[PDB]
This record gives structure tokens, sequence and C-alpha cells, in this order.
RNA sequence: AUACUUACCUUAAGAUAUCAGAGGAGAUCAAGAAGUCCUACUGAUCAAACAUGCGCUUCCAAGAAGGACGUUAAGCAUUUAUCAUUGAACGUUCAUUGAACAUUGAUGCAAACUCCUUGGUCACACACACGCGGAAGGCGUGUUUGCUGACGUCCCUUGUUUCAAUCAUUGGUUAACUGAUUUUUGGGGCCCUUUGUUCUUCUGAGAAGUGACACCAAUUGGUGUUAGGGGAGCUGGGGCCUUUCAAAAUUUUGGAAGGUCUUGGUCGGGUGGAUCUUAUAAUUUUUGAUUUA
């Protein structure tokens, strides 16, 4: 997928970036993480959920693959029965316009703030 | 510990389950809920996309037509009125069928909304604490209105139409009322 | 093997691994040897020690 | 931590899908805050019936879920 | 104390979610209360057994640990628990 | 006295890492979290000899054209069994424990 | 519905009910780990077939900090085992002895003296020095005249104990070198306050 | 908004780099604890942020990637569409009684069309070898801090680009010439999906502003926006060159200053939050009941 994931980085650095999480069951979801926990309750938005059923496994033995998928969307999946999260795409919007969007949301913040100050007066 | 209530910008000195129940049903939390949710949605409708539009690079350009601009006032007074025009076909359900089966047997048991038993308990239990100072249920037979067309009901309704397109009727209907 | 750590939860380093199972569909009994292992306690079900 | 929101099935005939084709339906007597459940008049039903005793206790584990058989 | 999700799922209250069960059941219906421990209550619950049918239940409670994930609706993507950045008005004293 | 603390002296260290379900996976430890949620950059994973459930959990992790190549593999700790350290690693530098060590002499 | 009509109708508006068909999972009945568990006692021979063990290395080098701790307690004890012989002490009474430390290092011992002439006759006087340095230690040892100065220079409201000796409080005490049953000093595992 | 009444509730703990010395807490017993604790002390490692490089590495225009929760489509192949009891006829068929999604499906194999969203459809060039600014990661150097942040500049333009003419200023050469910048006029190209014809408001490009505007509910409450580009001043970093001083054997290193280029900007706290320890390896997510025996 060449997608070229941040070889130091963890959850938190790991923010709505598009994730392929596969579970205990061997169901995938996809989507992007948007927040997660200690114990690893993730949200998942847009969220599909992909098995393979029991005969096209039949073809997956030692090619092209029926996955069925079905659409969670925003979804917010458990931390008991996961196995593993990998990352699958990289989000929209790059570093400079994170960071930039980040900066406007932390001055809007002291804006209002501020605006707590006014109405306090 | 505390409990901080993103919508009202409030705390809760210390969470437990009762002053979690009593908040979350609380009028005012409700209140500026309701506002929250409306104002999002309203946000990203009003949010223009505005992409990127990579234009390519490319004789059979010949005709050429008329761009129509508007004025700043009329540009305001035309999205207004979109607005409430929006909001009206997003609200607008269609009556018809209550209005139709007004007299039915069954009427009074089906669509009276909460006494159809599948849907029917939530609406007594989704009545909203009335402390505050200030149903025509299956007791409704055959016999209650034997004869519909003795005590007058109202005619059925002249369907709607367009005020964009009202002007291009049928002139003069045949059959005076 | 022999045991290097011990934990709470019986999380065991290991050194010089034997190990060995089962293979039942006959039997091909296959075995590893793994020098350097960390082991968690929760698959350990029972340490039986050699005098 | 928080005991378990079981006081509207107090009284009311409760059908526990244990642990994945038990089901035992009773009326709630009891409950902690593991879910461990007291049930009265315990009636096992395959899909036959079998009745289990007076009273009964059952694990906030093997529990998956419950539906309330009366009306509220 | 809650973090994000479970939080999450304490703001979704009277809303129409879907639940998978640890057995492949998926409860689908209006979400009475959850609370902390990821123990929910539904109403109007229809219910997909395993074997493939349907069914109706009024008034169920599932336990939270058998939860295989929960579906709230859509629009709690644009929700201010998401917010990096809302800074907190002076906590109590 | 836990031992993830170990783990944690072996950043940047290659390690094999056999799962409860049978899942191996090769690639080096980036980091480890405290109840052990490993992640793993430049992963090949393998499934020896089968188990229709791995079968999946394997396909599906994307590249797979039975070892799947992946750039980056977080990992839960419940489902990490048993983990196989590089033989050229010595044990009696790391087990030292510089708290247990500090509680020693604490006491 | 639930409590206000509009966003409950219209934002929300939620998901399609959702398309079921058949698992993959085992259904309840077949969850199990490994009932067909080992049976080990097979494998009480194969650790013939097995047939060193490695140094284990790292509690010895923690096993090295407790026995250097056990051995530096035990000289110490070898100390305590090793004050009526003690030339520094003069046999007067233990009960007349003042001690006095936290004491500046200028102090001239005519100011110790001094502030302690104010409640009996002093006999004598000996300021602890170190015998290598000859810098001052901090602590004296002073024997007055009779027990009841010695007492009411023990007490110490608006007195001794609490007394600003060159710009900075001392401490002062009875002698418990002689006097107390277990005292040890600070060397020796004990000492006060 | 204020008052009154009722109901509910009022505190899990600790730490925030790590290791070794300097000094302190100048250690309450006859010269001394050991340890442990703190620090604008120093040294080493680690972590985070920022800047700079890497003649780093990879990806960026009818098609390529992804998707269809679309069709052609009942395309073709296969399979399945309850049990129990009683009676009758020769295991089957029929009838009665009692109990509990869908065949146009489901499963497999494809194939094609149509549609959708994204992307430097860049700059340069269109030719016979064996470029700058983008996006993602790795490494190196330097600074700063040992968690984080909250609580107690000016001017121009915003359709753009290019060409000619006029005028102003400045420099050089011998009033003439050349170059640079600014203003005006005109033409050509591209673009106006800027879909409301454009940071907000107003008018049909201009004008004003940088608490205001926009809008939903009932003056109050809530959310969003207040931009982008360029230049200058100043400041940070890197590279080169020159000078001086020191050290080592003309050369190397370090520091300072000046010039040029490039990039970026314009003390406290019963506060909360984040990370990590400890309760916490016993039914609710991390100390296993998902290799189906
Ligand atoms: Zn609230």
């Amino acid at each position: 997928s060449k997608i070229q994931v941040a070889h130091s980085s963890r959850l938190a650095n790991l923010i709505d970036y598009k994730l392929r999480v596969l579970t205990q069951d061997g169901r995938v979801y996809i989507g992007q993480l948007m927040a997660f926990d200690k114990h690893m309750n993730l949200v998942l938005n847009e969220c599909i959920e992909e098995r393979v059923p029991k005969t096209q496994l039949d073809k997956l033995r030692p090619l092209n693959i029926k996955v069925e998928k079905r659409v969670l969307g925003l979804t917010i999946l458990r931390g008991e029965q996961i196995l593993s999260t990998v990352v699958e795409d990289k989000p929209l919007l790059s570093k400079k316009e994170r960071l930039v969007r980040d900066k406007k949301e932390k001055k809007q913040a002291q804006k209002q703030t501020k605006l707590r100050k006014e109405k306090e007066k | 510990t505390r409990y901080y209530c993103e919508y009202c910008h409030s705390y809760l000195t210390h969470d437990t389950l009762s002053v979690r129940k009593s908040h979350l049903v609380g009028k005012n939390h409700l209140r500026i809920t309701a506002d929250y949710y409306r104002n999002k949605a309203r946000d990203i409708i009003n949010k223009h996309n505005h992409k990127r539009r990579h234009i390519g690079k490319r004789s059979s350009q010949n005709e050429t037509l008329k761009v129509t601009c508007l004025s700043n006032k009329e540009k305001r007074h035309i999205m207004h009125v979109k607005k409430m025009n929006q909001k009206e076909l997003a609200q607008t359900s269609i009556d018809t069928l209550k209005l139709l089966y007004d007299g039915s047997p069954g009427y009074s048991k089906v669509f009276v909304d909460a006494n159809r038993f599948d849907i029917g308990d939530l609406v007594k239990a989704s009545k909203l604490p009335q402390r505050a100072n200030e149903s025509r249920s299956r007791d409704e037979t055959c016999e209650s209105n034997p004869f519909p067309r003795l005590n007058n009901p109202k005619k059925l309704e002249p369907p709607k139409i367009l005020s964009q397109w009202s002007n291009t009727i049928p002139k003069t209907s045949i059959f005076y009322s | 093997a022999r045991v290097k750590a011990f934990d709470r939860h019986c999380n065991m380093v290991l050194e010089n691994v034997k190990e060995l199972w089962t293979e039942k569909k006959n039997v091909i009994n296959r075995e590893r040897f793994i020098s350097k292992l960390f082991l968690r306690g929760d698959s350990v079900i029972v340490v039986l020690k050699t005098p | 931590v928080s005991t378990p929101e079981l006081k509207k099935y107090m009284d009311k005939k409760i059908l526990l899908n244990i642990n994945g084709s038990r089901k035992v339906a009773g009326i709630l007597r009891g409950y902690d805050i593991f879910l461990n459940v007291v049930l009265d008049d315990a009636m096992e039903i395959n899909g036959n019936n079998h009745q289990l005793g007076l009273q009964t206790v059952i694990r906030g584990n093997s529990i998956i879920s419950l539906e309330a058989l009366d009306a509220i | 104390m809650n973090g994000i999700p479970v939080k999450l799922l304490n703001e979704a209250q009277g809303h129409i979610v879907s639940l998978e069960l640890t057995t492949g059941a998926t409860y689908r219906g209006k979400l009475v209360e959850s609370e902390d421990s990821m123990n929910v209550q539904l109403r109007d619950v229809i219910a997909t057994e395993p074997q493939g049918a349907v069914t109706h239940m009024d008034q169920i409670f599932v336990r939270g640990s058998q939860i295989k994930f929960i579906v709230v609706p859509d629009l709690l993507k644009n929700a201010p628990l998401f917010k990096k950045n809302s800074s907190r008005p002076m906590p109590p004293i | 006295m836990k031992l993830v603390n170990f783990l944690k002296k072996l950043r940047n260290e290659q390690v094999t890492i056999e799962l409860k379900n049978g899942t191996t996976v090769w690639g080096t430890l980036q980091s480890v979290s405290p109840q052990m949620n490993a992640i793993l950059t430049d992963v090949k994973l393998t499934l020896p000899q089968s188990n229709g459930i791995a079968m999946a959990s394997l396909y599906l992790t994307g590249g797979q054209q039975n070892i799947a190549s992946l750039q980056y593999i977080n990992i839960r700790g419940n489902t990490i069994r048993q983990i196989i350290l590089p033989d050229s690693l010595n044990l009696d530098s790391l087990l030292v424990d510089q708290k247990q060590l500090n509680s020693l002499r604490r006491s | 519905l639930s409590k206000y009509p509009d966003d409950v109708s219209r934002l929300f508006k939620p998901r399609p009910p959702l398309s079921y068909k058949r698992p993959t999972d085992y259904p309840y009945a077949k969850r199990q780990t490994n009932p067909n568990i080992t049976g080990v006692a097979n494998l009480l021979s194969t650790s013939l077939k097995h047939y060193x063990x490695x140094x284990x290395x790292x509690x010895x080098x923690x096993x090295x900090x407790x026995x250097x701790x056990x051995x530096x307690x035990x000289x110490x004890x070898x100390x305590x085992x090793x004050p009526n012989v003690d030339p520094h002490i003069k046999d007067t009474d233990p009960y007349r002895t003042i001690f006095i430390g936290r004491l500046p290092y200028d102090l001239d011992e005519i100011e110790l003296q001094k502030y302690f002439v104010k409640f009996g006759e002093i006999e004598k006087i000996r300021i602890v020095k170190d015998k290598i340095t000859q810098k001052s230690k901090g602590y004296a040892f002073i024997v007055f005249k009779d027990p009841i100065s010695s007492k009411m220079a023990f007490k110490e409201i608006g007195v001794h104990r609490g007394i600003q000796i060159k710009d900075r409080i001392c401490i002062v005490d009875i002698e418990r070198g002689r006097t107390v049953k277990y005292f040890k000093p600070r060397r020796l595992g004990g000492g006060l306050g």
C-alpha cells in the first residue's frame, strides 16, 4: 500500500488516520480512528466491516477474495474483542494543514474563554 | 471526579449515576443540546466545498454565453428564500391517510399514535415530566359514528401547487361549485 | 528450559528453551530450540520442576 | 463500581440468555455490582422444559442478556 | 474516570443504536441508558440470532463484556467530546 | 517487579512474536505499552501449518501477496502469547532493573 | 421518538438496519480453548534427552548489593559492641550534663560559657572537634555543678532549646550517652530527631 | 437575572526523566552512620518540540488509484426451502391435530458497461541515451525544556500572467544611451465551478471595517468565520567569503565581527489535562475458554 507509516508513532499520533483494525473473530474494521482510551476502546468513523465467508476461506488457503463488507459507519469498537490494528490510509489534510488547523482551534478556544470572562463581568 | 458537561460548559462536582441522569434529563441541558446539534448541521450545510479544482491544460470555443450575477441585496434575499424553503421541505410530511381514514372503525387504534402496540408504550413512556402547571382511544367502535355524512365532514382538501408556477394553471375550471 | 526471572503475573524469561508439541491428525511430534524467550504467564498452565 | 440499573425489572419476569443457548426465565429477585442475578421460579426453556427449583442465583460472567417478559 | 469512547456511549442516549454481541447477535433499537461499565439497556429491540432469524424484544439489557461493538448514529461524528482544544471554564473550588 | 519494563529496554530491537492465535510476527519493536501493547514497524508475518480464523486475520491485513508484509502493526497485549528475543542480547545486562535496585536501597 | 422532536427526527436519522449473513466464529457451543491438554509425565523422559545450566548473574548483581548492605550493618553492630572507659567523657554525674548540638563552627568557648552561666555554675566544658581536621564538629558537653540548673537549662521556655547562639538555632538535650538504657549514636543506627 | 422549596452528590493514592559525584538536610553523644531526599551545580544517556541539511528514500494526469451499501441480472452452474402423533393406499403419498426473513433468493465463477471521489493534468522543454516550491518516512547537526498549553509591526494586492507606449526616480558610460522600480493606457493568452461572479458588510469593479458578521431556537442562549499572497523593518537558523585571537603539527579546529544567499516567525495554583506507577493477575476491555479437539 506504500503508505510509509510513521516509524516512531503510536496511537495518539495515529489520530484521524484510516485504520484497518482486526479482531478475534477475524473480522476487519476499516475507518478513521477518532479516539481511543486506556482499554483500547476505539471509535471508528465511517467504518466498514469485512469478513471472509467460510466458503471463500477455502480459496484463501495456500487469488481473488470475495470479502463481505457491511457498513457500520460511526461505530465504537471494544478493546476486549480485537487482535491488532494497522494503518491503511493517511488522513486527508497534511501536517502543515493539521498544524494550522490546530492553531486556529486553539485561538478560537482562547477567544471563547475571553468571552466567558466577558459574560462573567 | 468532576463531570464536565461540554454542552452546558458547567461541572458536576462529583460524578455519580443520579446527578448524571438528573442532568441529562434537565431542560437546560436539552435546550443547549438541541441548539448545538442543529448548529453543527447548519454549519456543515452552510460550509462551502471549495475544492482545489485542478485546472487542466487544453479552437472549438467559438460560442460565448452571458453570465447572470445578482445584486448583493438580491443575493441575500434569494439565499434567505432558499433557506426557508429547505427548512420547509425537510420538515413537511404528508398527512393524507390520517385525514382520509378519519371515520374508520380502527382508525383510533392504528393511526392515533400510541395505540398501535408496537410503538405504543413509547409515547406513554416518552412523555416528559409535567411538573409545571398547565386521545380518541380503543373504546371507539363502529356504532360511534354510524353515518359519517350526517354530521358534515369537511371536504377533501384541494391539492397544493408551486407558487413559482401558480400563474400557469388552467384558468376557468369546468363545473363551478 | 531454565528460568531467568519471575513475575507477579508469572511472566517468565526463559533461556535455552526446548519446546516440543504434538501434531495430531498420524502424529508428528515437532520440537524447536528457542534460545531467549519471554513467555506470558497466561498461557502457562503448570510449572513442573525436576530435581 | 456502579450498581446496575435493573430497578425497573425489580419484580418482573425476565428471560436471561445464559451463555449462548441456555435460556432461563424467572423473576429478578436481586442484582449486585457484578450482575450476579437472583431469580425466583427459574424455568429453563429448551426449544423439553425444565424447572429449576425455588430460588437460584446466576453468575454475572455467564449472563449475556436479559429481556423483560413482563410489561412495564 | 471514563475516557472518550464510553463518554460517547453516555452521549448517544435515546437514539437508534445497533449492537453486535459476541454470539453474533446484533440487537438494534433505541438506547435507554448506557452505564459506564458498558451494560446497555435498549428498547424496541429487533434482534438477529446467529441462525439467521429475526425477532422483536421490547426491552433488553445486554451486558457490556459481551458487546462486540456498538454503532451510534452518524451525526456524533461531529461531537464536542472530540474537540481537542476546548478550554475549561475554571473548574469548581 | 513487572517485566514489561524489561521490554521497555528493548526499543529498536528485532524480535519475533507468536500470538495466542498462532500468528507469527517478525519485525522490530518501536516501543511497548504499560500493558504490553507492542507496536512493531517493518513486519512480515507468517502462519505455520491450519487455523481458519488465523487465515482470515492474516489475509485481510493488507499486502498479503503466506507471508504478509506490513509497514506497521500495533499488537494488543492479551494477544501476545510469547515473544522470542534476539540471542545476541545479554540478559545479564537487562534484568538488573534500576527500579528494583533503588527499591533495595529504599528498604 | 425521544424528548425534543426536531433533530431526533431530521438530523440524527440513523442507520439502515444492517444486512446479516452467516458468521465465521463458533456459535458458543464450541468456543473451547484446548480440552485435549498435555499429559506432562511423558516429558520427564525427554529432559534426559535434553541433556549444562547457564549462570544467572543478574540475581548475583542484586545479591551483591544485598550482601553489601548486610555486611555494612554487621560492621555497624561490630562498632556497637565496641562509654564509661572513654577519656573524653568525664566521670561526673550524667544528670548534671547538658548536651548542645547544631552549633555554628566559629562559636568560641567563652561565648558558650556566656550563654550557659545564666543557670548554674559550670564545672567543665568539652566542645567536640575532629581529630584530623580540628574543625569544631558542632556539639559540646557541659557539666554544671548541680543537677537542678542542668534541669532548668533543660526546661526551655524563653531559654536554651531555641536560643540563637551565633545567628543559628541550636539543640539542647540531657546527656543520653550515660543515662538512658538503649542509646546508640548516629554511627550506630541511633540518634534523636 | 434574583428569591424560596425539594431531589441528588461532594474528595482513590503517587510520580513527571534516569544514573554518578559538588554542596546542603552543615545528621543529638565524645573524629564519622549506612542510607534516603532536594537543587537555576556539573557530567553521561533518553524523551519531546523547533530550525537546518542529507549530491537521503518513495509517491504525485484519455488514463492511474479506491469504491459502488449500482445495473446488465430471474447471465451461467449447484443446493435447500419444518418436526411430532393418528388414519388410509402401494420407505413414499394424502388427510387431520399440535408446536416453532427471503427464490426474482442463497453459494461459486467471472466478465462487461455506466457512475463516483481523489491527484503538480506544475515549471521547463518535445529532444537519441545506457529545476524550484509539494506530500510521506529515515538519518545527522544545533537550540530549548524535562510533560503540555490554558488560570491568576507597517504597507500593497486578492482575477492572474506577458508585451508595447508615456512619465517620475536612481546608477553607469560619452543632452544622448542602457538597466532597475513605480504609475497610467492598450492588446494577447489563461481563468472566472469565484456556481452567492468571490476576510466580512453594502452597491452594480468600487466603498467601509478588522469587537464585528453570518445564522437556529425561545433581548437571551448556542456554533462557525475574522483569511490568503507579496515586500520592508526586526528577530531565529543554515551555507559561503574576509579579518583578528587562541591551540596543535603553510594546514586544521574553536570563538567574535561584517557582507551575500536561502527558510521560518512577528513567579504562583486545594487549577485542569496528558503520560507512567499502585490499588489492579479473580465476574466488565491487559495477565487468555476463539488453532475446534
Ligand atoms: Zn449539560
